[PDB]
C-alpha cells in the first residue's frame, strides 16, 4: 500500500506491484526512471545465465568433457585461459546470433518490446520441450515462475561469491 | 509564562513539538534553523550508536572476545582494537555494511521530511514489543529510549576519555 | 534615535534548489531561455554583475556582503589544506633539524605513469616536489616545531571555513542587513582600524613575545626541537622565560608603571639581520607590531559615531577647497557612500600597490628565518606578489571607469574636482602622451645606440660605465644617507634597516643572504625604462576613465555602455573605443612592465648579490657580475640572460625538473594560440561555422541552440586571457627551474 | 530532490562527472595494464 | 559622401530614423506597406557611416543599406 | 627486416638502454637505505622498467639503430597489433558516441522545449539511447539504405 513490505520504513514502489517476485524492494526507484518490462527481462536473463554458470563452475572442477580431458584446471577461474580466446569468442559470437534470432532483431532497449513483440511477456520464449507446463492452472504457472526468479536471484549472488572466493582464497572452491 | 521546564528562567523555545523528551531544553534554539524531525533523528542515531559502543568497549576490555580470534586480536585492549581491526579488515567490513545502511537511511529521511509519515528513528523493527500496545505505552517506551540514549552519550564519552587518559582495567 | 544602529530584515530569501535548476534566473533577458550559443557565454559573464541584475542598492549590497563570506571560506580551506599537506606529506621535521641541507617539500605525486620522476630526492629520507611558497620558514618563525601542531591548525581552518559559509547563508537568507546599516563609513573605519588591525597586531605580538621568541632563541642556540619545552610550558612557568629573557622576572609591574625600559630584553631596535638564520630579529618584529597596534587603536577613535566627539568625513572633505580647484572635494562623500564601483576602484588600486611594496621590502629585509639563502623561494615570492599587484591596479582603473559610465551624475558633481578634471581632459592626456614619447625615445634609445656602437666596433661611444656614463647620482646619495643613519638620524638604532643600502655581507651556510647593492649606469638605464612602461599603462587606463562617457568622435559613448564592441565602420573607424577596450590594452602594457621588472630582479641579484663566499673574503656571484657590461645592450639580455639562464629548463628532461620543461613548452603553445583570437575577426569564423553546420544538416541532425561565433568582445577577452597565461606561465617555469638549480 | 536532480542534470555538472569517470577508468586501466604501445 | 538606399521591403517601423545620430533619415508617406510609410535618406551628406540604422532594421535582410564611399570632414566625424 | 630495422629482441641498443635505465634508478637507491620508504619505491620502479623492456622484447616490435621501437602501418597483418587492431577499437567507440549523440538530439528535437533538453539533459532517456549504440554499424547502414540518414537539398544554402 503506502509502505513497502521489504522496507517497512519506505513508501511502496509502484510499478513494482503485482509482478511475480515483487516484495516492494526498489529503494532507488529504477522502476520509475526505466521501463519495467526491460528490467524484468534483464533480471530473468541474468538469473538463468547465473544458474548455469554456477553449475558449470562446480562441475568443471570435478569432471571434464572428453575433448578437454587433457586440460584440467581446478581453479575454474583459470579455465577460460586454458581453453583459448578463440573458443571463448566462438561461444560469445554464437550466443549473439542466437540472441538476435530469438528477439528477431529487436535487440535494443528501444526495440525489444516494441511492434510485434510489444505484447511479449518478459522472459517468455516459448521454450518448453518437456511441456511440463501443460494444461496447468494459471496459479501453477505463476508459482513456477516465482521459483525460477527466486532460484535465479540466489544464483546471481552465488556465482559472484564463488569467483571472488577463488580470487581471494587463491585456490579451487573445493 | 511558557517557560521551559528545564530552564525555569527562560522562555520555552518555539518551533519545538510536544513529543516525547520535549522538556523545552533548547537554549541555543537550533530548532529555529533546522527542521525538528531531522534533529530528532540525529539525537537517536548518536545515542543508539553510543549505547551499543559502551557495551562493546566495556565487554571487550572485560574479556568477552570472539573465540576463534583473528591474527593478533589478543593482548589487545579496546583502546587498541581500532587499528588492529583496520589492518585485519574488520573495520572495512563494518564500514561497508554501515555505509550501505546509511544510504537507505538517507532515502528514508528525505521521505520523512517530504511527509511520508515516518516517525524519526522508526524503521519498523520492534520485535513485537510495541505490537498491540496503545499510544500511552508506545510513547512511554519511546521516552525510555530517549532517556537511555542521552545518558549513554555521556557514558561512552567518559569511558573513552578516561581509559586513554588512564590506561587500565574496565573500571577506570 | 542613535545615529549608528543595526537594521536587519529577517527571512529575506527562501532557501531552495529551484533557481539552481533554472540557469539564467538572475537576468531578465537570459531567463527567457537559450536560443543560440551566445546565451551560454552571457550566463557566465553576467553572473556577478549585480548592478544589472537588480536596481536596488540594498539588494546589491546584501549580495556583496554574503559573497565576500564565500571568498573567505575558500581562503580558509586553502590555508587549511596547506597545513595538512605540511603535516602528512612533508619533510618539515627533518628540515627543522638541518635547515641548510634538506630541501623544502610538501607535495608528493602518485606513482602513476612515470610521473613519479617528479618526486625528487629532496632530503630527509623523503621524496617529493620542492615547494617554493615559504611555508616552512613561516612555521619555524611561529615556533611550530611539531607536525601535530600543523594538523590542529588545519582542523581549525576547516572549522573556520564552515563558519564563514554559514555566515554567508545566514546574512543573505535569514538576517539580511538593510542599506542603512551598510552606509556607516565612520563606524566601519573605527572598527576596522582599531579592531581588525589594532587588536590583530596586539594579539600577534602576544604570540610572538610569549611563544615564538622564546622557542626560536632555543632553536638558534642549538637545542634539538624535541628538547624544546612545549609552548604552554613557557606561558605558565615565568621562570623559564626569565632564563631566556631576564626581565619577565619583574612581571607586568614595569608596564603599569612607566618603566617600559626594563622590557628592552625582548623589545629591541637592533636592525639588520640575525647572523645565524639570516632573518630579521624577532625581538624587533615584536616591538614593530606592538608599536603599530597602539597607532592603529588610536586612529580608530577619529570618526564620530554615537557620542558626539569625532570627525565627520563629509565636513572634512568639503572644507578642503582652494583658489584653483573650485568647490574642491564636495560631492565625493556621497559618491563613495553610494557607489560600490568607486569604492572598489580606490581599494583595489591600493591593495595592488601594497603587494608591489611587499615584494620590494620583503627581499631587502628578509622577514623569515632561512629565507634569504633559499633563492628559489625569494624569487618566487617577489614575482608572485609583483604580478598580483599589477592585475589589481589595472582592475581599480577598470572599475573606476564603470563608475563614470554607470554611477556618475552631472547634477551631484558641479564644479567639484571631478568635474574640473573632465573639463581639461584634453590637456592632461596630451601632456601625458608627450611624456611617454620623451621617456620612451630617450630610454630605449640608449639601448639601441649601444647595440649599434658595439656592432660597429666603436665601444668607446657607448653609454657605459667605461665610456659616456649616466650615473644615478640621486639614488646613490639616498643610499649613503640611509647607511649613515644608524647612530645619527636614527640614534637608538644599531644597524641599517637593510644591508642593501650598505654594510657587510651576511652569509648563512656559505651562501650570501644580503650584500650592499650598488647602482651604476646600467641601473639608471633600466630604472628609466620602468618609468616609461608604467607611464604608458597609466595613459591608456586614464584615457579610458576620462573619455568613458563622451569623446569628440562619439559624443554619446555613455549610452552605448562600458563594454560595447564599437560604434561602426564610420567616422573612419570606431573599433575598440569603449572603456573596456582601454582596460584590454592596458593589461598588455602591464604585462610588459612587470616582466621587465622581474627580469631586472633576477639578473641583478644573480649577478651582484646572490652567490657563495669562502671562509676568507672571496665572493663568487652566480652569473659573475655580467650585469654591468651586458645589460646595457639588447643582445646582452638575449644572450647573457634568456639564452644562458634557460639552459636549465631546456635540459630538464629525464629529471625531477622535467615538469617545468613541459610547462615551458605548453605555455609557449598557449601564447601563440591566443594570437589567432587577437588578430582575426568574428566574420570569418561565423561563415566557417555555416559550412560546418551544413554538414550536420546534410546528415539530418543539428543543434537547436544554433551554433554562433564568439562575440567581438569575447574574442578579445579570450585572446588576452590565453596571452597572459602563456607569457606568465613561460617565465614561471623558466624562473623556478633555474632557481632550483642555483639554490 | 527533484529540483536538485535537475541541477545535477545540467550540462556543466554532467560533463564533469562523466569526464571524471572516463579519466578514472583510463587511469585505472593503466594502473593494472601499464606501458602498452600495442595490443602486445 | 556615403550612399544610403532604401528597398521595397520596408515596413515603416521608424526604428532606423530614430537611431541615426545625425538626422539623415526621414519617414515619408507611402502605400506599399500597411503602415503607409517608408524611409528616405534626404541628407546623406551628414552620414558618418555608423550603420546603427542597419542594426535597427527588422527585415530579413536590411531594407536600409549603407554603402561607405567618398569621405569628407562631416563623414569622417572631424571636430577639428 | 622491413625497412632495414631489427627486432628489438635482437637489438643491442635496446638492451643497452635497459641496462642504463636500471642503473640510474639503482644509483639513486644507494643513497637511501634498506627498507627506507624511498628505497623500496625505487626498487619497485626498476621492476616495472625491466618488465616493460621484456614485454617489448617478446613482442614483434621492430627497433631501429637508436634501439627505440618503430611502428609499422602499411596494412601488413604481421604488425596489426601496432595500428590496425587498436584502430578498430577507436572506430567502434567513436561511432558509438557519435551515433548515440545524433539519436538523442533528434529524439529531443520534437519535445515541448527542444532547447532546454540540450542544456539540462534528460538523464533517463540519454542512458537508454546510449546503451543502444553497440550495434551502430548495423543501424547506420540500415538508415542509409532507407534514405533516412542523408538529406536532400531541402537545407539552407548561401546566396550564391
Ligand atoms: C616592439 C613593439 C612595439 C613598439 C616599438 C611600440 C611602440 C610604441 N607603442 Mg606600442 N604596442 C605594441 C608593440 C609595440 N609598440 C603591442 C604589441 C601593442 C598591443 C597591446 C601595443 C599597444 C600600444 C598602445 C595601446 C600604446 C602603445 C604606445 C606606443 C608608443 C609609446 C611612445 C614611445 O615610446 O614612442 C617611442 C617609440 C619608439 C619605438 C622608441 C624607439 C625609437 C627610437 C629608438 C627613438 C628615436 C627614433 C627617432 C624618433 C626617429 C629615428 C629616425 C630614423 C630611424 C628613420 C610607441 C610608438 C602608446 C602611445 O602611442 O602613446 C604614446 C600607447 O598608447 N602601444
Ligand atoms: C555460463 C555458462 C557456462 C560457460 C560460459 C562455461 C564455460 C566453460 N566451460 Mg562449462 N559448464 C556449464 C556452463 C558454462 N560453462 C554448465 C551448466 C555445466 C554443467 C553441464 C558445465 C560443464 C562443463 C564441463 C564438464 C567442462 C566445462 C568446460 C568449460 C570451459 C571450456 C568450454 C567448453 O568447450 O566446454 C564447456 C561447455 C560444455 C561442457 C557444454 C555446454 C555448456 C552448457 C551450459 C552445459 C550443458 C548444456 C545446457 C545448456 C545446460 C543444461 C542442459 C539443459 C538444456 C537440458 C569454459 C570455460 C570444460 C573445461 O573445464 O575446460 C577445460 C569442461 O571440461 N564446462
Ligand atoms: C530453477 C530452475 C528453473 C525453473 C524452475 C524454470 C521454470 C520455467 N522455465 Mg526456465 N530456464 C532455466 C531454469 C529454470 N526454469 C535456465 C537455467 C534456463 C536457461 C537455459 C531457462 C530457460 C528457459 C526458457 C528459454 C524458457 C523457460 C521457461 C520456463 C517456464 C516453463 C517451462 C517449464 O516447465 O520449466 C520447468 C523447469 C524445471 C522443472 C527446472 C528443472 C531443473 C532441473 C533440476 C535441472 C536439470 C538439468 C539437466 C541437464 C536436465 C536433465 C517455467 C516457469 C519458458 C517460459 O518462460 O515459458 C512461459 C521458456 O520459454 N526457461
Ligand atoms: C558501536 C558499535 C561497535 C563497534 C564499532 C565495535 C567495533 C569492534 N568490536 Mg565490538 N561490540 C559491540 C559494538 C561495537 N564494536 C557490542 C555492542 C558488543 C557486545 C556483544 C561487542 C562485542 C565485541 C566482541 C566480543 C569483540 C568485539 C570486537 C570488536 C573489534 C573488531 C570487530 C568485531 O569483532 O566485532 C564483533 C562484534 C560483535 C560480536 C558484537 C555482536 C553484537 C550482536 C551480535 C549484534 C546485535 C544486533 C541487535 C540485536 C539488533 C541490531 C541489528 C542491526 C541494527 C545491526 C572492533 C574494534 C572484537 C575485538 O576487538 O577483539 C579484540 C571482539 O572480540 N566486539
Ligand atoms: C587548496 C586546496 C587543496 C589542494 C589544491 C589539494 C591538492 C591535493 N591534495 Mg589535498 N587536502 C586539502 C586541500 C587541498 N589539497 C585539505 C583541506 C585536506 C584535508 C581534508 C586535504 C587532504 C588530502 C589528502 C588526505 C590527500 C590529499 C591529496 C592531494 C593531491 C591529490 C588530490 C587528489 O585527490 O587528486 C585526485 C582527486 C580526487 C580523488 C577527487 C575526485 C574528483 C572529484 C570527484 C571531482 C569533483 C566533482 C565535482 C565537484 C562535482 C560537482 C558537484 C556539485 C555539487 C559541485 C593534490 C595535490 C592526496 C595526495 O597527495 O596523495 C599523495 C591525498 O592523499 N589531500
Ligand atoms: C545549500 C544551501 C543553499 C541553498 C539551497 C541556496 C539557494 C539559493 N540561493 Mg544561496 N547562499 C548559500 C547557500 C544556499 N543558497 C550560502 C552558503 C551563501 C553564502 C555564500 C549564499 C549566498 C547567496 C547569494 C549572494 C545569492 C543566493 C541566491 C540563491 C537563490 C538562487 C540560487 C542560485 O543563484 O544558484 C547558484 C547555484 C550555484 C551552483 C552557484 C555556486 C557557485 C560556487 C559556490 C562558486 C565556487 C565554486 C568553486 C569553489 C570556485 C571555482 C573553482 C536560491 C534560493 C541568489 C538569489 O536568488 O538571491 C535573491 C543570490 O543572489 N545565495
Ligand atoms: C571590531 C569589529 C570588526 C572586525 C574584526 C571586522 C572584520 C572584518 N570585516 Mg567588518 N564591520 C564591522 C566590524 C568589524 N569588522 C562593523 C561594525 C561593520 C558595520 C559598519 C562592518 C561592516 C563590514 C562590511 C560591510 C564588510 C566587512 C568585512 C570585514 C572583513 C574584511 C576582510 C578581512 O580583513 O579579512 C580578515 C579575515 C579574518 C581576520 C578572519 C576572521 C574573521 C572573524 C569574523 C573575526 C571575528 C573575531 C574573532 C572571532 C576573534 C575573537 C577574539 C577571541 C579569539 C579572543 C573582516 C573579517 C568585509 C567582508 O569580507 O566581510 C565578510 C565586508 O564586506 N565589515
Ligand atoms: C576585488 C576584486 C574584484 C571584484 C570583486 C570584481 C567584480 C566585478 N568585476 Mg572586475 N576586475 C578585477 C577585480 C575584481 N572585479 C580586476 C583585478 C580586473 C582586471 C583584470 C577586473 C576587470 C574587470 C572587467 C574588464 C570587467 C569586470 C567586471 C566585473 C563585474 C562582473 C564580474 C563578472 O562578469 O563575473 C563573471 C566572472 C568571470 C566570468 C570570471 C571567471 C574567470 C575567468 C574565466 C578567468 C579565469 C582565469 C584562470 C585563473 C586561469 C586558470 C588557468 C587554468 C585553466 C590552467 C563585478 C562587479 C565586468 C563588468 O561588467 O562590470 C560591471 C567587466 O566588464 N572587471
Ligand atoms: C597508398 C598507400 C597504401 C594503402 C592505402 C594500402 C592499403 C592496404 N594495404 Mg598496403 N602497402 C603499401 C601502401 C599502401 N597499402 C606499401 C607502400 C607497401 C610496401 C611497404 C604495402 C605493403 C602491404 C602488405 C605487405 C600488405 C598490405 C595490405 C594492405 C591492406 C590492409 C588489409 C585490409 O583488409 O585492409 C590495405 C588495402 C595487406 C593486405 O593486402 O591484406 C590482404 C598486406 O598483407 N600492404
Ligand atoms: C603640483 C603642485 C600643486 O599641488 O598645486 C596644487 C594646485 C592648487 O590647489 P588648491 O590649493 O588651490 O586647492 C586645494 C584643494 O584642491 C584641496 O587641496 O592645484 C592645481 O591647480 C594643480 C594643477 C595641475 C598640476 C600641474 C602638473
Amino acid at each position: 500500500a503506502e509502505m513497502s513490505k521489504a522496507m517497512p520504513f519506505l513508501i511502496n514502489p509502484a510499478n513494482t506491484d503485482g509482478l511475480i517476485g515483487s516484495n516492494g524492494f526498489d529503494p532507488l526507484g529504477f522502476s520509475d526512471t526505466f521501463d519495467i518490462k526491460w528490467l524484468q527481462e534483464s533480471e530473468i536473463k541474468h538469473g538463468r545465465v547465473a544458474m548455469l554458470a554456477s553449475a558449470g563452475f562446480i562441475a568443471s572442477q570435478f569432471v571434464n568433457f572428453p575433448m578437454y580431458s587433457s586440460m584440467h584446471v581446478d581453479d575454474s577461474n583459470m579455465a577460460p585461459t586454458v581453453v583459448g580466446i578463440s573458443a571463448m569468442l566462438q561461444i560469445v559470437c554464437a550466443a549473439g546470433v542466437e540472441e538476435w534470432r530469438t528477439y528477431k532483431g529487436q535487440v535494443t532497449m528501444e526495440d525489444m518490446f516494441t511492434g510485434d513483440m510489444a505484447d511479449r511477456t518478459p522472459g517468455d520464449f516459448g521454450f518448453d520441450p518437456m511441456g511440463q507446463l501443460k494444461g496447468k492452472s494459471e496459479a501453477a504457472v505463476n508459482e513456477m515462475k516465482l521459483k525460477e526468479i527466486k532460484n535465479g536471484r540466489l544464483a546471481m549472488l552465488a556465482i559472484g561469491g564463488m569467483i571472488h572466493h577463488n580470487f581471494v582464497t587463491g585456490e579451487a572452491l573445493f | 509564562a511558557e517557560k521551559s521546564a528545564s530552564l525555569p528562567f527562560l522562555e520555552a523555545p518555539p518551533n519545538l513539538d510536544g513529543g516525547v523528551g520535549d522538556l523545552g531544553f533548547d537554549p541555543f534554539r537550533f530548532s529555529d534553523f533546522v527542521p525538528i524531525d531531522f534533529l530528532r533523528e540525529a539525537e537517536l542515531k548518536h545515542g543508539r550508536i553510543c549505547m551499543m559502543a559502551w557495551l562493546g568497549f566495556v565487554a571487550v576490555d572485560m574479556g568477552f572476545r570472539v573465540y576463534p580470534a583473528a591474527e593478533g586480536f589478543e593482548s589487545l585492549t579496546s583502546i587498541t582494537a581500532h587499528d588492529a581491526a583496520v589492518e585485519q579488515g574488520g573495520m572495512s567490513q563494518m564500514l561497508l555494511w554501515f555505509s550501505l545502511l546509511e544510504v537507505f537511511d538517507t532515502i528514508a529521511v528525505q521521505q520523512m521530511l517530504e511527509g511520508s509519515g515516518r516517525a524519526p528513528g522508526d524503521f519498523g523493527l520492534d520485535g513485537g514489543f510495541l505490537k498491540g500496545k496503545s499510544q500511552a505505552e508506545i510513547d512511554t517506551m519511546k521516552l525510555k529510549e530517549i532517556v537511555h540514549c542521552r545518558l549513554a552519550m555521556f557514558a561512552f564519552s567518559g569511558v573513552v576519555t578516561q581509559a586513554v587518559l588512564t590506561q587500565g582495567p574496565f573500571p577506570y | 534615535s542613535k545615529n549608528v544602529q543595526v537594521f536587519v530584515e529577517k527571512d529575506a530569501v527562501e532557501t531552495s534548489f529551484a533557481k539552481w535548476a533554472q540557469p539564467g534566473h538572475f537576468s531578465r533577458t537570459l531567463a527567457k531561455g537559450p536560443k543560440t550559443t551566445t546565451w551560454i557565454w552571457n550566463l557566465h559573464a553576467d553572473a556577478h554583475d549585480f548592478d544589472s541584475q537588480t536596481s536596488s542598492l540594498e539588494e546589491v549590497s546584501r549580495k556583496i556582503f554574503s559573497a565576500h563570506f564565500g571568498q573567505l571560506a575558500i581562503i580558509f580551506l586553502w590555508i587549511s589544506g596547506m597545513h595538512f599537506h605540511g603535516a602528512y606529506f612533508s619533510n618539515y621535521s627533518a628540515w627543522l633539524t638541518d635547515p641548510i641541507s634538506i630541501k623544502q617539500s610538501s607535495q608528493v605525486v602518485w606513482p602513476i605513469v612515470g610521473q613519479e620522476i617528479l618526486n625528487a630526492d629532496v632530503g630527509g629520507n623523503f621524496q617529493g616536489i620542492q615547494t617554493t611558497s615559504g611555508w616552512f620558514q613561516m612555521w619555524r618563525a611561529e615556533g611550530i616545531t611539531s607536525e601535530v601542531e600543523l594538523y590542529w591548525t588545519a582542523i581549525g581552518g576547516l572549522a573556520m571555513s564552515a563558519i564563514m559559509l554559514f555566515a554567508g547563508w545566514f546574512h543573505y537568507h535569514k538576517a539580511a542587513p538593510k542599506l542603512e546599516w551598510f552606509q556607516n563609513a565612520e563606524s566601519m573605519m573605527n572598527h576596522h582600524l582599531a579592531g581588525l588591525l589594532g587588536l590583530g597586531c596586539l594579539s600577534w605580538s602576544g604570540h610572538q613575545i610569549h611563544i615564538a621568541l622564546p622557542i626560536n632563541k632555543l632553536l638558534d642556540a642549538g637545542v634539538s626541537p624535541q628538547e624544546i619545552p612545549l609552548p604552554h610550558e613557557f606561558l605558565i612557568n615565568r621562570d623559564l622565560m626569565a632564563q631566556l629573557y631576564p626581565s619577565f622576572s619583574k612581571g607586568l609591574a614595569p608596564f603599569f608603571g612607566g618603566n617600559w625600559g626594563e622590557y628592552s630584553d625582548f623589545l629591541t631596535f637592533k636592525g639588520g639581520l640575525n647572523p645565524v638564520t639570516g632573518g630579521l630579529w624577532l625581538s624587533d618584529i615584536a616591538h614593530h607590531h606592538l608599536a603599530l597596534s597602539v597607532l592603529f587603536i588610536i586612529a580608530g577613535h577619529m570618526y564620530r559615531t554615537n557620542w558626539g566627539i569625532g570627525h565627520n568625513m563629509k565636513e572634512i572633505l568639503e572644507a578642503h577647497k582652494g583658489p584653483f580647484t573650485g568647490e574642491g572635494h564636495k560631492g565625493l562623500y556621497e559618491i563613495l557612500t553610494t557607489s560600490w564601483h568607486a569604492q572598489l576602484a580606490i581599494n583595489l588600486a591600493m591593495m595592488g600597490s601594497l603587494s608591489i611594496i611587499v615584494a620590494h621590502h620583503m627581499y631587502a629585509m628578509p622577514p623569515y628565518p632561512y629565507l634569504a639563502t633559499d633563492y628559489a623561494t625569494q624569487l618566487s615570492l617577489f614575482t608572485h606578489h609583483m604580478w598580483i599587484g599589477g592585475f589589481c591596479v589595472v582592475g581599480g582603473a577598470a572599475h573606476g571607469a564603470i563608475f563614470m559610465v554607470r554611477d556618475y551624475t552631472p547634477a551631484n558633481n558641479y564644479n567639484n574636482l571631478l568635474d574640473r578634471v573632465l573639463r581639461h581632459r584634453d590637456a592632461i592626456i596630451s601632456h601625458l602622451n608627450w611624456v611617454c614619447i620623451f621617456l620612451g625615445c630617450h630610454a630605449f634609445g640608449f639601448y639601441i645606440h649601444n647595440d649599434t656602437m658595439r656592432a660597429l666596433g666603436r665601444p668607446q661611444d657607448m653609454f657605459s660605465d667605461k665610456a659616456i656614463q649616466l650615473q644615478p647620482i640621486f639614488a646613490q646619495w639616498i643610499q649613503n644617507i640611509h647607511l649613515l643613519a644608524p647612530g645619527t638620524t636614527a640614534p637608538n638604532a644599531l644597524a641599517t634597516t637593510s644591508y642593501a643600502f650598505g654594510g657587510d655581507v651576511i652569509e648563512v651556510g656559505g651562501k650570501i643572504a644580503m650584500m650592499p647593492i650598488k647602482l651604476g649606469t646600467a641601473d639608471f638605464m633600466v630604472h628609466h625604462i620602468h618609468a616609461f612602461t608604467i607611464h604608458v599603462t597609466v595613459l591608456i587606463l586614464l584615457k579610458g576613465v576620462l573619455y568613458a562617457r563622451s569623446s569628440k568622435l562619439i559624443p554619446d559613448k555613455a549610452n552605448l555602455g562600458f563594454r560595447f564592441p564599437c560604434d561602426g565602420p564610420g567616422r573612419g573607424g570606431t573599433c575598440q573605443s569603449s572603456s573596456w577596450d582601454h582596460v584590454f590594452l592596458g593589461l598588455f602594457w602591464m604585462y610588459n612592465s612587470i616582466s621587465v621588472v622581474i627580469f631586472h630582479f633576477s639578473w641583478k641579484m644573480q649577478s651582484d648579490v646572490w652567490g657563495t663566499i669562502t671562509p676568507d673574503g672571496a665572493i663568487s656571484h652566480i652569473t659573475g657580475g655580467n650585469f654591468a657590461q651586458s645589460s646595457i645592450t639588447i643582445n646582452g639580455w638575449l644572450r647573457d640572460f634568456l639564452w644562458s639562464q634557460a639552459s636549465q629548463v631546456i635540459q630538464s628532461y629525464g629529471s625531477a625538473s622535467s615538469a617545468y620543461g613541459l610547462i615551458f613548452l605548453g605555455a609557449h603553445f598557449i601564447w601563440a594560440f591566443s594570437l589567432m583570437f587577437l588578430f582575426s575577426g568574428r566574420g570569418y569564423w561565423q561563415e566557417l561555422i555555416e559550412s560546418i553546420v551544413w554538414a550536420h544538416n546534410k546528415l539530418n541532425f543539428a543543434p537547436t541552440i544554433q551554433p554562433r561565433a564568439l562575440s567581438i568582445t569575447q574574442g578579445r577577452a579570450v585572446g588576452l586571457a590565453h596571452y597572459l597565461l602563456g607569457g606568465i606561465g613561460t617565465t614561471w617555469a623558466f624562473f623556478l627551474a633555474r632557481a632550483i638549480s642555483i639554490t | 530532490m527533484n529540483d536538485f536532480q535537475k541541477y545535477l542534470s545540467t550540462a556543466p555538472v554532467l560533463l564533469t562527472l562523466w569526464m571524471t569517470f572516463t579519466a578514472g577508468f583510463i587511469i585505472e586501466v593503466n594502473r593494472f595494464f601499464p606501458d602498452m604501445l600495442g595490443l602486445y | 559622401s556615403h550612399t544610403v538606399k532604401i528597398y521595397d521591403t520596408c515596413i515603416g517601423c521608424t526604428q532606423c530614423v530614430r537611431a541615426c545620430p545625425t538626422d539623415v533619415l526621414e519617414m515619408v508617406p507611402w502605400d506599399g506597406c500597411k503602415s503607409g510609410q517608408i524611409a528616405s535618406s534626404p541628407r546623406v551628406e551628414d552620414c558618418v557611416g555608423c550603420k546603427r540604422c542597419e542594426t535597427a532594421c527588422p527585415t530579413d535582410f536590411l531594407s536600409v543599406r549603407v554603402y561607405l564611399g567618398a569621405e569628407t570632414t562631416r563623414s569622417l566625424g572631424l571636430a577639428y | 627486416e622491413i625497412g632495414g630495422l631489427t627486432k628489438c629482441s635482437e637489438s643491442a641498443a635496446f638492451t643497452k638502454r635497459l641496462n642504463a635505465s636500471v642503473k640510474k634508478l639503482e644509483q639513486r637507491a644507494s643513497q637511501y637505505e634498506a627498507d627506507s620508504p624511498p628505497a623500496l619505491a625505487l626498487k619497485q620502479q626498476v621492476e616495472r622498467t625491466q618488465a616493460r623492456f621484456d614485454k617489448y622484447s617478446r613482442s614483434e616490435l621492430l627497433c631501429g639503430a637508436d634501439g627505440l621501437p618503430h611502428l609499422v602501418a602499411d596494412g601488413r597483418w604481421s604488425h596489426a597489433a601496432e595500428f590496425i587492431l587498436p584502430g578498430f577499437g577507436f572506430i567502434y567507440i567513436s561511432g558509438w558516441i557519435g551515433w548515440v549523440g545524433r539519436k538523442y538530439l533528434r529524439a529531443v528535437s520534437t519535445s515541448a522545449n527542444p532547447s532546454e533538453s540540450e542544456i539540462i539533459i534528460n538523464v533517463p532517456l540519454a542512458l537508454k539511447i546510449m546503451t543502444t549504440g553497440y550495434i551502430w554499424p548495423i543501424s547506420a547502414w540500415q538508415e542509409l539504405i532507407s534514405n533516412d540518414l542523408v538529406a536532400v537539398s531541402e537545407e539552407i544554402t548561401v546566396s550564391p
